[PDB]
RNA sequence: AACUUGACCAACGGAACAAGUUACCCUAGG
RNA sequence: AAUUUAUUAAUGCAAACAGUACCAAACCUGCAUUAAA
RNA sequence: CCUGUUUACCAAAAACAUCACCUCUAGCAUCACCAGUAUUAGAGGCA
RNA sequence: CUCCGCAUAAGCCUGCGUCAGAUUAAAAUGAACUGACAAUUAACAGCCCAAUAUCUACAAUCAACCAACAAGUCAUUAU
RNA sequence: GCUACCUAAGAACAGCUAAAAGAGCAAGAUUUAUAGGUAGAGGCGACAAACCUA
RNA sequence: GCUAAACCUAGCCCCAAACCCACUCCACCUUACUACCAGACAACCUUAGCCAAACCAUUUACCCAAAUAAAGUAUAGGCGAUA
C-alpha cells in the first residue's frame, strides 16, 4: 500500500546518541553547562520543559480524549 | 590487517629524532595481507558437554569462527587462560581422588 | 533556497494538491532529465490504487458507487470518484466505468471462477483463466503498479500452485501469488494513442521543451 | 620580528596558563606521554643494526612509523590498532610506471561483545585484529583493560576503559546486585588493574572534555560580601574582648 | 553600485525591509491577527516622578563651598554605616548568631523580591 | 657460477618508454 | 598516440557467514581479470 | 515534413527545434524520471 | 514642442528649500558646489495570527445559453 | 542583480478579417516585474560550439 | 617675470630583549551591529602542480628541537638530472 509522505520531506531521525550513555556508571560530559552547542562534546538530554504559567498567545490544548466533552460515540453534525 | 613497506628508503633521523617524509616516502607496496593467511585454531577450555567433545575440561583446538560465535558466548567454553587451566586441573583431580 | 519535495501530504484526501514542476532538476538543482520545464498548472488528485481498502471500522468485501468519471492531467487514464460507506477515494477508471454504477472490492477466491465484471477488484486466484486485467500489484496489499496507463490490459494466462501468470502489456509474463488483488477490464482512454499533437505548441503546454543533444 | 617561543610549543605552554593547568597533574602527564603504538600496518625491524648486503657493512636502522588515517567512525567501533592507509603505489610494481593514488581499507564487522565488569552487552564495529587481540587479552575486559590509550585507537575503548576502571575503582555494588558472591569473584579477577577512583575519572577524557569538567568543578557561586564581613567583624569583635 | 560604507538603516530597502527595522524604540505589545497592535499597559515605562514641592536643592551650588576630598563608596563601607552598628550590640549582648543574618538585612537570595540585585530586573 | 652474450637503438653520439587535428584557436619572435 | 586503471561498473578468488556426506545470503574489505569514462 | 527559433532581414538559405514517423533500452515506487507504470518513461534518427 | 505627463513599485539617499559665499555652469541672476539653518507628522504602506484534530470532486471566461482542453489563484468544522 | 535554462508565486497584450486563431494586417513555442536554483575537471544551451557581469 | 624650485621631519627597516591582545553603558550569526518563544546544520579524510632533467613519462622542495664537525662522506637515483 502507498504510503504518502515522502521520506525527504518527513523530520530526519535523532542523531545516534553517544556511546557513552550506553557505559553504566558512566555521566557523559556534555556542553549543557556551557549553554551553547559544540561539536567536541555530548549532546544532553534535557527534561521536558513545561511553561509553568498560562500564555494565551503560547497556549498548547490537551490530548484530544482529555477533553472533558470527549465522547466514544461519534457524533454527525 | 593491510601490510606495507615504502618504495624510497628514510634517511636516518637520530637518536631522539624523528625522520623527515618527503613525498616520495608516501609509495608503499603491499607485503602481505593477513587475511589470506591460513586460519589457526582457537584453544579453549569447555565447560559443557559438545557434541565434538563433551568431555567438560578438555582442552579443544576448535575453529576461530566456531568458538567466537557459539562456545565463547553461550558459555560452553572458556579461554585457555592460564588462571583457567589451573581451576579445571583441580576438578579433574579432585574427580579422580 | 534548496529544493523540497511538494509530495508531503501526509493524509490521503480526494482534494487536488497543488503540485511543484522540477523542471527536470534533482535535488541538487542541476538537469538530470532533459525536456522537462513550464507547461500549465496541475493539481495532483490521490489516486487510491489499493482497490480492496475497506473501512477503519469495517472488513470484508465492500462496493462502491462511481460517482464521477473525469480527465486527470497527471496520467493518460481517466480517474473515476467512488463513494462507500462515508468514504470518498480517486480510482482508475476502466473502459466502460460510467458515473452510477457500482463497482464491487472483494479478497475472497471462491471455489470456481467468479463472473467477470468490469471494474470489479477480485484475487487473482478468483478471477477466470484469461481475462483482460489492470491495476495488478506484485505483493499482496502492495498495491497497484503495473498496467496503470490508459488503454492498457493484462491477460491472466494461468493459475497454478498458489499463483497466477499473467502476461503484461508488453508481452512478457509474470508471476505472481493468488492473493494478489486486481481489476478487471481495460484501461480507459483506450484511444489514447490515436490523439495526434499536432502542434509543436501542443507539446509545451504539456510541460516538455526542447531538447537538443548536440 | 621573532616570537619568543617556537610556535611548535605554543600548545605545551597553552598547558601552563588557566584552567588547563589547574587540571589534575596525573591526567596532565597522560596527554604529554607520546608512546610509540604497536605496529600494526607495517613489519618492524628486528634489532637496531643490520649488516648491509651490499657493502657488508653495520648500518644502524631505525623503525619509522606509516601514517594512518582513522576516520570518525572508528572513534565508535573497535579496530585494535587499524585504521585507513593514504598513500600511493607503481602501477604493476613498476617504478617507471605512473604513481597512482591507493588507499587500503579494512575489514570491518559487527559483533556482539559482553563485559563482565560492566555486565552489559555492546554492539561494536571490529576487525579481525580486534577479535585475534581479544583472544590474546582473554576476554573483552582483559583487553581494554590491558591496552593502552595509543594501542586502542578508539575514543569508544578509552571511555570503556573509564567505565571498567570506575567501577574496579568504586567496587560499585551495583554489579549483579543480587549476586554479591559474584560481584566479588569478578572484582578479585580485575583487582590489577584497579587504580584509585580519583585517577580512574579522567582516564580517556580529551582535552575538551577535562576542561569542561575541570571547569564544572571549580564553578562556584560567589560568596556574598555580607557573609565575609561579618566574620571580620564578629573576630575583631572576639580579640577586643579578649584584650579587655 | 551599492554603498557598504553608509549605516544600515529602515529607510533603505524595499518595503518589507523599511517596516521590519526600527530605530531601536523599545517593544510596548505585540501585533495580533490582522496586524493589530495590543499595547500592555505594564510594558509601557512609568515615569516615576517625585514631589518637588519646598525642595530645596537646585541645579547649581554656591561658590562658596569647602572642597572636600573624594571618597568612592564600597561595600566594606556601607557594611560598616548600616550592619556594623547592629551586629557590634548584639555581639556584647550575646543575642547575634550567625542563623540570623536576616536579622541585619541579609538576604540569601534575591527570589521572590520585586528589585533584584542580580540579575537586576528593574530600570535606572 | 664464471668466462661471456644481447636493441635495423637505421632519426645509426643512440631520451627507458608517447599520434592526429585547430578554417574556434591560445602564447612566442622574426 | 603512448602511460595508467587510482576511478566506476562486471566477474573470479580469498575474507566474513550457516546448516543437512556436501553445500550457503548480498553487502563489506583485500587481490586479480575484461570493460567503461 | 507540419510549424517554430536562429544569422540575415523584403528576405532568401542553411542550421537547430518539432507534430507525425522510425528504431533503441526499461517490469518499477517514497528527492529527478514520478507521487508516473509499456496507449508509460528515457535515449537516438528522421533528406 | 510635447517625445510626454502624474502616481506607485524598485533603486537611490538630502542631491536647484531658506540664508550666506571669495566656490561653480558659456554665464564677474542661476547654482545641482561649499558653510549654516530648516524639513517628510498616518488613515496609505510595511510590520500579522493560540493549540489539536478535522474539512476542502464541480475552473476561469459579464457565467447565463451553446462549448470545450493545455484541466485551472481564491472555502472548513469540532473542543 | 548580465546572460542561458529552470522553480515559486504574479502581470501585460488596441483595432481590423474575425467560423479558425493567428507574429494575418496591425493571446503566444509571446513578453515581462519579483524572489530562488544550477559554478569552471563545471553549469546552461530550439548547438552559434554560443553564453555564464570584459 | 611667471610657472616653479629648494627643505626635514612624519614615520619606517633590520636586530636585540621580552611569550601579546581585548567585558563604561547599549547593539550585533535574522537582511550582523535588530530588547522579548518548543532547538536540533554540525568539525576531523595523503596538498597539488611545478621550479629542473634544456622535451617528457619515475625522478627534485617547502617542518619536527644544539652553532660547529663528521660530510657533501655513507647512501638513494631514467645510477641521469639530482637528492
Ligand atoms: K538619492
Ligand atoms: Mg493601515
Amino acid at each position: 500500500a502507498y504510503e504518502w509522505g515522502v521520506r525527504s520531506t518527513r523530520k530526519s531521525e535523532p542523531p545516534p546518541l553517544d556511546r557513552v550513555y550506553e557505559i553504566p556508571g558512566l555521566e557523559p560530559i556534555t556542553f549543557a553547562g556551557k549553554m551553547h552547542f559544540v561539536p567536541w562534546l555530548a549532546r544532553p538530554i534535557f527534561p521536558p520543559w513545561d511553561r509553568g504559567y498560562k500564555d494565551p498567545r503560547f497556549y498548547r490544548s490537551p490530548p484530544l480524549h482529555e477533553h472533558p466533552l470527549y465522547k466514544d460515540q461519534a457524533c454527525y453534525i | 590487517t593491510v601490510i606495507v613497506e615504502r618504495w624510497w628508503k628514510v634517511p636516518l633521523a637520530g637518536e631522539g629524532r624523528k625522520p623527515r617524509l618527503h613525498r616520495r616516502h608516501r609509495v608503499y607496496k603491499l607485503v602481505e595481507d593477513t587475511k589470506h593467511r591460513p586460519k589457526e585454531n582457537l584453544e579453549l577450555i569447555l565447560t559443557q558437554s559438545v557434541e565434538n567433545v563433551g568431555v567438560r575440561g578438555d582442552l579443544v583446538s576448535v575453529k576461530k569462527s566456531l568458538g567466537r560465535n557459539r562456545l565463547l558466548p553461550q558459555g560452553l567454553a572458556v579461554y585457555a587462560s592460564p588462571e583457567n587451566k589451573k581451576l579445571f586441573e583441580e576438578e579433574k583431580l579432585l574427580r579422580q581422588e | 533556497a534548496n529544493f523540497v519535495s511538494w509530495k508531503s501530504r501526509t493524509k490521503y484526501t480526494i482534494t487536488p494538491v497543488k503540485m511543484r514542476k522540477s523542471g527536470g532538476r534533482d535535488h541538487t538543482g542541476r538537469i538530470r532529465v532533459h525536456g522537462i520545464g513550464g507547461g500549465h498548472k496541475q493539481r495532483y488528485r490521490m489516486i487510491d490504487f489499493l482497490r480492496f481498502r475497506p473501512e477503519e471500522t469495517k472488513s470484508g468485501p465492500f462496493e462502491e458507487k462511481v460517482i464521477q468519471v473525469r480527465y486527470d492531467p497527471c496520467r493518460s487514464a481517466d480517474i473515476a470518484l467512488v463513494a462507500g460507506g462515508s468514504r470518498k477515494r480517486w480510482i482508475i477508471a476502466t473502459e466502460n466505468m460510467q458515473a452510477g454504477d457500482t463497482i464491487l472490492n472483494s479478497n475472497h477466491i471462491g471455489r470456481m471462477a467468479v463472473a467477470a465484471r468490469e471494474g470489479d477488484a477480485h484475487p487473482l486466484g478468483a478471477l477466470p483463466v484469461g481475462t483482460l486485467i489492470n491495476n495488478v500489484e506484485s505483493e499482496p496489499g502492495r498495491g497497484a503498479q503495473y498496467i496503470r496507463a490508459a488503454g492498457t490490459c493484462g491477460v491472466l494466462l494461468r493459475k497454478v500452485n498458489g499463483t497466477a501468470i499473467i502476461q503484461l502489456p508488453s508481452k512478457r509474463q509474470m508471476q505472481v501469488l493468488e492473493t494478489c488483488v486486481a481489476t478487471v477490464g481495460r484501461v480507459s482512454n483506450v484511444d489514447h494513442n490515436k490523439r495526434v499533437i499536432g502542434k509543436a505548441g501542443r507539446n509545451r503546454w504539456l510541460g516538455k521543451r526542447p531538447n537538443s543533444g548536440r | 620580528p621573532l616570537h619568543k617561543y617556537p610556535v611548535w610549543l605554543w600548545k605545551r605552554l597553552q598547558l601552563r596558563e588557566g584552567i588547563c593547568s589547574r587540571l589534575p597533574g596525573h591526567y596532565l602527564r597522560s596527554l604529554e606521554e607520546e608512546r610509540t603504538p604497536t605496529p600494526v600496518h607495517y613489519r618492524p625491524h628486528g634489532a637496531k643494526f643490520k649488516i648491509n648486503p651490499k657493502n657488508g657493512q653495520r648500518e644502524r636502522v631505525e623503525d619509522v612509523p606509516i601514517p594512518i588515517y582513522f576516520p570518525p567512525e572508528s572513534q565508535r567501533g573497535l579496530w585494535g590498532g587499524e585504521g585507513w592507509i593514504l598513500g600511493q603505489i607503481y602501477a604493476n610494481n613498476d617504478k617507471l610506471s605512473k604513481r597512482l593514488k591507493k588507499v587500503w581499507k579494512p575489514q570491518l564487522f559487527e559483533r556482539e561483545f559482553y563485559s563482565e565488569i560492566l555486565d552489559k552487552k555492546f554492539t561494536v564495529t571490529v576487525t579481525m585484529r580486534t577479535l585475534d587481540l581479544i583472544d590474546e587479552a582473554y576476554g573483552l575486559d582483559f583487553y581494554i583493560l590491558k591496552t593502552p590509550k595509543e594501542d586502542l585507537c578508539s575514543k569508544f575503548g578509552m571511555d570503556l576503559k573509564r567505565g571498567m576502571l570506575l567501577r574496579l575503582a568504586r567496587q560499585d555494588p551495583q554489579l549483579h546486585p543480587e549476586d554479591p558472591e559474584r560481584r566479588a569473584a569478578i572484582y578479585d579477577k580485575y583487582k590489577e588493574f584497579a587504580i584509585p577512583e580519583e585517577e580512574a575519572e579522567w582516564v580517556g577524557l580529551t582535552l575538551e572534555e577535562a576542561i569542561e569538567k575541570q571547569r564544572l568543578l571549580e564553578e562556584k557561586d560567589p560568596v556574598p560580601l555580607f557573609k565575609i564581613y561579618v566574620a571580620e567583624l564578629i573576630q575583631q569583635l572576639q580579640q577586643q574582648a579578649l584584650s579587655e | 553600485g551599492a554603498d557598504r560604507m553608509s549605516k544600515w538603516t529602515s529607510k533603505r530597502g524595499p518595503r518589507s525591509f523599511r517596516g521590519r527595522k526600527g530605530r531601536g524604540a523599545k517593544g510596548i505589545g505585540f501585533l495580533t491577527s490582522g496586524w493589530r497592535f495590543v499595547q500592555i499597559k505594564e510594558m509601557v515605562p512609568e515615569f516615576v516622578v517625585p514631589d518637588l514641592t519646598g525642595f530645596k536643592l537646585k541645579p547649581y551650588v554656591s561658590y562658596l563651598a569647602p572642597e572636600s576630598e573624594e571618597t568612592p563608596l564600597t561595600a566594606a563601607q556601607l557594611f560598616s554605616e548600616a550592619v556594623a552598628p547592629a551586629i557590634e550590640k548584639d555581639f556584647k549582648d550575646g543575642t547575634f548568631d550567625p542563623d540570623n543574618l536576616e536579622k541585619y538585612g541579609f538576604e540569601p537570595t534575591q527570589e521572590g523580591k520585586l528589585f533584584q540585585l542580580y540579575p537586576r530586573n528593574f530600570l535606572r
